[PDB]
């Protein structure tokens, strides 16, 4: 009931627990009761019991069998008005409905951990994002190695990372604190450590801070030649701040696969 | 008896189907991924598939004659429509090679620019059963010569007769979506 | 007899071939008309090598040996036509917009 | 002695595997010995092992399934082992160079070499009975289908011993699985276990199709065939359509590791894509031929134990058929975190709920099967009992995860990983045990016990329900799938219950081997005389235990469903004929073991890039392949005084027991 998919913290996470509920009560009125008759005929119908009604010849009936077709067709036809509107709207690569100007924050995948790039900001971190509360955030995954998952669970949604392929995700944080990101796909020896924190910030006051951190470090990021010493194999990764990033990384992390 | 092998290969042959079809999905994915590397138009010689399309509708025809000349009595008869008819499997292998051996030499194999990974393993794999098609033929041919037109060397027959005519119905398929379509 | 049905299908499938090969070479002033007719003309080639080559029939094996290969047709425009149209979503999706 | 063996590849300084090792050395040398020691060689060839009897292939497929099954929990139980330790703050042993080859072997046996020949054992054993079939349509072919899974249990037991195993799941994901992230061998023991048994099972799939079409008994109609047997033929369909997909989708990963080329790499053009639609194309038709001679194993059990028709026929039919056809349009809900559009992920999922409607119809017969019958408590019947109630939870808990706004928080976690095995150990395991009991008295002559059949069961279920239900919560707080090392602390106390879930279904299998150990002792007590233990109603109880090898004096003659059921109510069930004829039936060939240990040869020469042993081991298959045809003595008559003798000994032991 607490446990970061029945209490999410993401406008999509509402909405996807949800999707849930709904959805498994949907379900509980045709597999309930055949849990139930599965046992009820099991103990009424022994074959110690004399009392009930015998009938080897009685296999068939008009009114029997129209509701064995009927009932999980109205369910299935009740579950088609949802899985459309709902596949609709809750789908990435959509923009939340807030206009409170979305952050876009890069994300590259490693071996093995979190490669985060801030265009508009200019910082570059290692299994570490911050934004705003209350503010949506674009997701913009790629990845630098065999295939990886962004994967948030208090927040909302996940999507794959793939090599010269742009995945896109939008999240919302409702409320402050820090949510801890996994990777959902399975990429090697290194998996088990692909961890990462998501620091909401009560407001905006609090994320500036948080980057003018970042830009004190005294690593750079400027050029591709210091990006391939970043991406060598490792395990188990810090949190590191690079001060200088270049313009358009994100773009080469894609060119170098795709030319 | 006879007719459940007949009918039992036919089955094998409709999961022969499905499986060049999972190679024409395959090469239509990867119709446009050349990594800077020559493109349909740059490598198919129309007038060279040409001649391949005709020698195995020549060797469709020529196994066409020899299934009646079993129904006949002449034992003679279907050896020497099977010699033809090999010769003509024959040259559509040795095209192909010719084909493939051109690509390999002037650096367009499969392992550079993997839209030519899709023309090797679609065509390379139309090759190989007619490679598997040629030796199938080669063994039944010193059978008939050696036992005759016996009741178990009729179905060999008719069960190559449908995975003969089978490879044609493919090479059409082959022909029209990679060379016709990709030399536009 | 079953002579005359043989040739008829190797007369239909010279004509079903130069004509999708004369249309590419010479150029015919149009690509529409061109892939029109080399699509059409492949799949009639295809249905006179099923009943002049591998004698196909209804009445052949008590209902089969027909509807297997009806199913087969189903199951391959299902694959073909689905992967194409599933992996051209993930293409025109995975771009940098 | 050529290629990449080098002697350094054995894997030495590693103490768990190497008892391993050398467990099954030992084990193996002890097994050899006894057969040497009762001098059984002789006895084991040519009756056993070249035999092309469906009866004695449909028991082997299942004793490589039994034992496939201790080695594939035995690794599996290591995993709980090694995640209740890892929490908590405790990194033991296994680590994840040797983890990652676990779960990717543990798919990979318990998907193909115990899933799949215990289906295909129990219908290798019970379809060409209930058609009235002496044999199957191609008795040659059945028996080459089993050794090349022989083959594919061989290249995985090696893996351990030799080399090492894949490290990217069962189905071996793009470039993880490709030349530059995986230089080991461990991919391409994963290829060739999986073609070389590929091209074995598609053909018990075209071996069945011909069978049931066209070796049935006269007068019997198809909607006048037994519920097991249309089945059957639905899942056979399933076998041909799906595994030439697998068949180039692994020959295509061969020629990216071999020849270098462009497929589902990054670099060159290829697309990473094209293989997860492709595995996956296969994948839904795989699981399909699991669960549906499932449905006809306890839509048999159902109808025998309750002493009524089943109901429902021709809604059970069709549904049967509605799943086969609705099982190529739905294999998109497995990637729906791709990325792909709106339109794309919300049409798959509405067709992937669409064939939970047949499985809910098939559902809701066998519960109106048992509406006013006489109810069994047998030990097969309790399997059945708690399938309803085990593979509804999984089922509904696979039409929550069809929805794409619902599989975006739950993809790749332990809620995936409880879906699976609420409807394999609820559905397939709970199934084949069902069918296990169920035709022990037709396969060997004797009942099984009856008190450790019901005590397997209550630790099979009760223990399951220990051991997957946390995987249920521990998939909605966030723990994803095949994770090895320092996981969460609040991810532990849940994983405990769930590693401790794994001791009770280790007392399940434990209990099975105490109830055929007790079985076979005590064989000459609880002995089937008359063939027919419960009431049967399929043709396949008209026979003796053991059938008498060619199953069949004289085919019967079948009018109406239950044919057997329905010569019990006309009163007489068993005639003896006035006379006999001569039963045309294949001899026992040598070839196909041949033809078998030539691939095994030829697998391994590929794996370890020894070129010249893979020439000789593809050669090996061809030659004797061209030698297996100028044999014309494949066949031969049974004289009538070995069927008259083998009548008139069974005829007798019907005349004791009243009738
Ligand atoms: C034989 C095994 C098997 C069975 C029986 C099923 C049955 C189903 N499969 Fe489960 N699948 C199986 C094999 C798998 N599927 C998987 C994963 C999987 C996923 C991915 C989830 C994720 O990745 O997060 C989806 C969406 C489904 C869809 C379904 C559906 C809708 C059913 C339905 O058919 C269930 C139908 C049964 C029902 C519905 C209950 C019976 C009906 C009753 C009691 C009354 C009627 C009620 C209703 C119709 C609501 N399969 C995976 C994991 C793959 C991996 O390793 O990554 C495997 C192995
Ligand atoms: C690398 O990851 C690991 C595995 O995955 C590959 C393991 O299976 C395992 C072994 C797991 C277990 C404890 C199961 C132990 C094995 C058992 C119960 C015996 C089952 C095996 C057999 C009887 C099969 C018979 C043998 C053959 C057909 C092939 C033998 C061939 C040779 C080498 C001669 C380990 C330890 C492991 O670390
Ligand atoms: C390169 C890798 C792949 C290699 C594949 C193997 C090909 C090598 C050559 C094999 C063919 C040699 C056949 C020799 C003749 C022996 C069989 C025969 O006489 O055919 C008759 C047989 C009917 O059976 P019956 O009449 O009872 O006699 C039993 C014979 N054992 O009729 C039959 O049903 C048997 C004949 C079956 C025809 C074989 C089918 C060919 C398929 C080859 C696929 C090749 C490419 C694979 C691609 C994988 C994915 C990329
Ligand atoms: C290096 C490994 C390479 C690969 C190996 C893989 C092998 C797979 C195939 C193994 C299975 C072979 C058959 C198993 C033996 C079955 C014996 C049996 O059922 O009893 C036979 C007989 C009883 O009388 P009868 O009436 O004939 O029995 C039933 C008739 N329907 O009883 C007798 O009169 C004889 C007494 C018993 C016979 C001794 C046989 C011992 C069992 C052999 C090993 C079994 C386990 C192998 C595990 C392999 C796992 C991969
Ligand atoms: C599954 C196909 C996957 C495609 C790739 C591999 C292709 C090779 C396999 C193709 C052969 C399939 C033929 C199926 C025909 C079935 C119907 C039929 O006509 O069967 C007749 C016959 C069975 O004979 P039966 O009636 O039982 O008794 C008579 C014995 N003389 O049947 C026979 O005797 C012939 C069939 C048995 C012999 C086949 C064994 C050879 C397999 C070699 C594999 C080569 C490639 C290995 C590498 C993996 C791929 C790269
Ligand atoms: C749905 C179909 C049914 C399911 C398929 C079967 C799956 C499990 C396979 C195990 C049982 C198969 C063999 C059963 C044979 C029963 C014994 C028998 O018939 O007698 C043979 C022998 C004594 O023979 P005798 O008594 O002289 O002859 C009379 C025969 N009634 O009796 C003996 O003393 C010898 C018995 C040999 C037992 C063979 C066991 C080898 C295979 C075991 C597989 C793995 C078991 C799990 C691990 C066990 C570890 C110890
Ligand atoms: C399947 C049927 C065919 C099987 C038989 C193939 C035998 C090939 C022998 C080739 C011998 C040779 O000279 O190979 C050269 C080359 C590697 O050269 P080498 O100097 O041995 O380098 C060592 C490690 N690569 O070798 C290679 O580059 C690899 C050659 C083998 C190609 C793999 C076959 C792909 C089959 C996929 C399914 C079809
Ligand atoms: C008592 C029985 C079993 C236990 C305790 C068990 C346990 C496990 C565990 C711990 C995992 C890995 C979960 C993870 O990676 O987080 C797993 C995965 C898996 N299991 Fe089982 N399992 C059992 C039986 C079976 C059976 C009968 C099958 C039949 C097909 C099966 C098929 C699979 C498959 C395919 C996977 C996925 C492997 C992968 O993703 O690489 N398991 N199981
Ligand atoms: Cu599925």
């Amino acid at each position: 009931c607490n446990s970061a998919l029945l209490d999410p913290k993401g406008q999509i996470g509402l909405e996807q627990r949800s999707l849930i509920l709904t959805a498994f009560g949907l379900m509980l009125i045709v597999v309930i009761p055949a849990i139930l008759m599965a046992v009820g005929f099991a103990w009424k119908y022994r074959a110690s019991n004399k009392d009930a009604k015998y009938s080897p010849n009685w296999s068939h009936s008009n009114k029997v069998e129209a509701v064995v077709w009927t009932v999980p067709i109205l369910i299935i036809i009740f579950l088609a008005v949802l899985t459309w509107k709902t596949t609709h709207a809750l789908e990435p690569s959509k923009p939340l409905a807030h206009d409170e100007k979305p952050i876009t924050i890069e994300v590259v995948s490693m071996d093995w951990k979190w490669f985060f790039i801030y265009p508009e900001q200019g910082i570059a971190t290692v299994n570490e994002i911050a934004f705003p509360a209350n503010t949506p955030v674009y997701f913009k995954v790629t990845s630098n190695s065999v295939m990886n998952s962004f994967f948030i669970p208090r927040l909302g949604s996940q999507i794959y990372a793939m090599a010269g392929m742009q995945t896109r995700l939008h999240l919302i944080a409702n409320e402050p604190g820090t949510y801890d990101g996994i990777s959902a796909s399975y990429s090697g020896p290194g998996f088990s450590g692909m961890k990462f924190k998501a620091i909401a910030t009560p407001d905006r006051a609090a994320f500036d801070q948080w980057v003018a951190k970042a830009k004190q470090s005294p690593n750079t990021m400027s050029d591709m030649a210091a990006f391939e010493k970043l991406a060598a194999p490792s395990e188990y990764n810090q949190v590191e701040y690079f001060s200088n990033v270049k313009p358009d990384l994100f773009a080469d992390v894609i060119n170098k696969f795709m030319a | 008896a006879g007719g459940t092998k007949i009918f039992g290969f036919w089955i094998y042959l409709m999961s022969d189907c499905i499986l060049f079809s999972i190679l024409f999905a395959t090469y239509a994915v990867l119709v446009n991924g050349t990594a800077g590397g020559p493109t349909g138009k740059d490598i198919f010689e129309l007038p060279f598939v040409l001649v391949e399309t005709f020698l195995l509708l020549f060797s469709s025809i020529t196994y066409g004659m020899a299934a009646i000349a079993m129904y006949k009595n002449n034992k003679s008869q279907v050896i020497s429509w099977l010699a033809l008819t090999w010769l003509f499997g024959a040259g559509f292998i040795g095209m192909e090679i010719y084909e493939f051996h051109h690509l390999i030499v002037n650096g367009m194999g499969p392992d550079r620019s993997g839209f030519l990974s899709a023309f090797f393993a679609l065509v390379g794999t139309h090759g190989l059963h007619v490679t598997s098609g040629l030796i199938w033929m080669a063994v039944l041919m010193v059978q008939i010569a050696r036992r005759g037109l016996t009741s178990t060397n009729r179905t060999r027959i008719m069960c190559l007769s449908l995975f003969w005519h089978f490879l044609d119905v493919v090479w059409i398929c082959v022909f029209t979506v990679v060379y016709l379509m990709g030399a536009m | 007899g079953s002579v005359k049905t043989y040739m008829t299908g190797f007369i239909l499938s010279i004509i079903l071939t130069v004509i999708p090969f004369w249309m590419v070479m010479t150029g015919a002033a149009s690509p529409a008309v061109i892939l029109g007719t080399i699509l059409a003309m492949a799949v009639v080639q295809v249905l006179v090598h099923l009943v002049c080559f591998l004698h196909m029939n209804t009445k052949s094996d008590e209902g089969w040996n027909m509807t297997a290969f009806v199913f087969t047709v189903l199951i391959i425009a299902i694959l073909v036509v689905g992967s194409i149209w599933i992996m051209w979503n993930l293409n025109y999706n995975m771009m940098m917009h | 002695m050529f290629g990449k063996l080098s002697l350094d590849a054995v894997p030495f300084h590693e103490p768990i595997v190497m008892v391993t090792i050398a467990g099954i050395i030992l084990g193996g040398l002890a097994l050899v010995g006894l057969i040497t020691y009762f001098g059984k060689w002789t006895y084991l060839w040519k009756e056993w092992l070249t035999s092309v009897d469906h009866k004695r292939l449909g028991i082997m497929y299942i004793i490589v399934a039994i034992v496939m099954l201790l080695r594939g929990f035995a690794d599996a139980i290591m995993m709980r082992s090694q995640q209740a330790l890892a929490s908590a703050g405790e990194a033991g042993f296994l680590p994840p160079h040797h983890y990652d080859q676990i779960f990717t072997a543990h798919g990979v046996i318990m998907i193909f070499f115990v899933a799949m020949p215990f289906v295909i054992g129990l219908m290798n054993l019970v379809v060409p009975l209930q058609i009235g079939a002496r044999d199957v349509a191609f008795p040659f072919l059945n028996n080459l289908s089993f050794w090349f899974t022989v083959v594919g249990v061989i290249l995985v037991n090696v893996s351990l011993g030799v080399g090492e195993f894949a490290q990217t799941g069962w189905l071996a994901y793009p470039p993880l699985s490709g030349i530059e992230y995986s230089p080991g061998v461990g991919v391409d023991y994963w290829i060739w276990s999986l073609q070389l048994s590929g091209i074995g099972t598609t053909l018990t799939g075209i071996n069945f199709f011909v069978t049931i079409l066209k070796m049935r008994a006269p007068g019997m109609t198809m909607f006048k065939m037994p519920v097991f047997t249309w089945a059957s033929l639905c899942a056979n369909v399933l076998i041909i359509a799906s595994f030439p997909i697998l068949t180039v989708t692994v020959a295509l990963l061969t020629l990216d590791r071999y020849l270098g080329t462009h497929f589902f790499t990054n670099d060159m053009g290829g697309n990473m894509m094209m293989y997860i639609n492709l595995i996956w194309a296969w994948g839904h038709p795989e699981v399909y031929i699991l669960i549906l001679p499932v449905f006809g194993v306890f839509s048999e059990i159902a109808a025998t134990f309750s002493r009524k028709r089943l109901f429902g026929y021709t809604s059970l039919v069709w549904a049967t058929v509605c799943i086969t056809v609705l099982s190529f349009i739905v294999w998109l809900h497995h990637f729906f975190t791709m990325g792909a559009g709106a339109n794309v992920n919300a049409f798959f999922g509405i067709t992937t709920m669409i064939i939970a409607i047949p499985t809910g119809v098939k559902i809701f017969n066998w519960l109106f099967t048992m509406y006013q019958g006489r109810i069994v408590f047998h030990s097969a019947m309790l399997w059945t009992i708690g399938f309803i109630v085990t593979f509804s939870v999984g089922g509904m808990t696979g039409v929550l995860l069809a929805v794409p706004g619902a599989d975006f928080v739950l993809h790749n976690s332990l809620f995936l990983i409880a879906h699976f095995h609420n409807v394999i150990i609820g559905g397939v395991v709970f199934g084949c045990f069902a069918g296990m009991t169920y035709w022990w008295p037709k396969a060997f002559g004797f009942k099984l016990n009856e008190t450790w059949g019901k005590r397997a069961f209550w630790f099979w279920i009760i223990g399951f329900f220990v051991a997957f239900m946390p995987l249920y919560a521990l998939g909605f707080m966030g723990m994803t799938r095949r994770l090895s090392q320092q996981i969460d602390p609040q991810f532990h106390t849940m994983l405990m219950i769930a590693a401790s879930g794994a001791v009770l279904i280790a007392l399940g299998i434990l209990c099975l081997v105490i109830q055929m150990y007790v079985s076979i002792r005590d064989r000459d007590q609880n002995r089937d005389l008359t063939g027919d233990p419960w009431g049967g109603r399929t043709l396949e109880w008209a026979t003796s235990s053991p059938p008498p090898f060619y199953n069949f004096a004289v085919v019967p003659h079948v009018h109406e469903r239950d044919a057997f059921w329905e010569m019990k109510e006309k009163g007489e069930a068993y005639k003896k004929p006035d006379h006999y004829e001569e039963i045309h039936m294949p001899k026992n060939s040598g070839a196909g073991i041949v033809i078998a240990a030539f691939s095994t040869i030829f697998g391994f020469a590929m794996i370890w890039h020894i070129w010249w042993l893979a020439i000789v081991g593809f050669a090996g298959m061809i030659i004797t392949w061209i030698v297996k045809s100028f044999d014309e003595d494949v066949d031969y008559y049974v004289p009538v005084a070995e069927i008259e003798k083998l009548e008139n000994q069974h005829f007798d032991e019907i005349t004791k027991a009243g009738l």
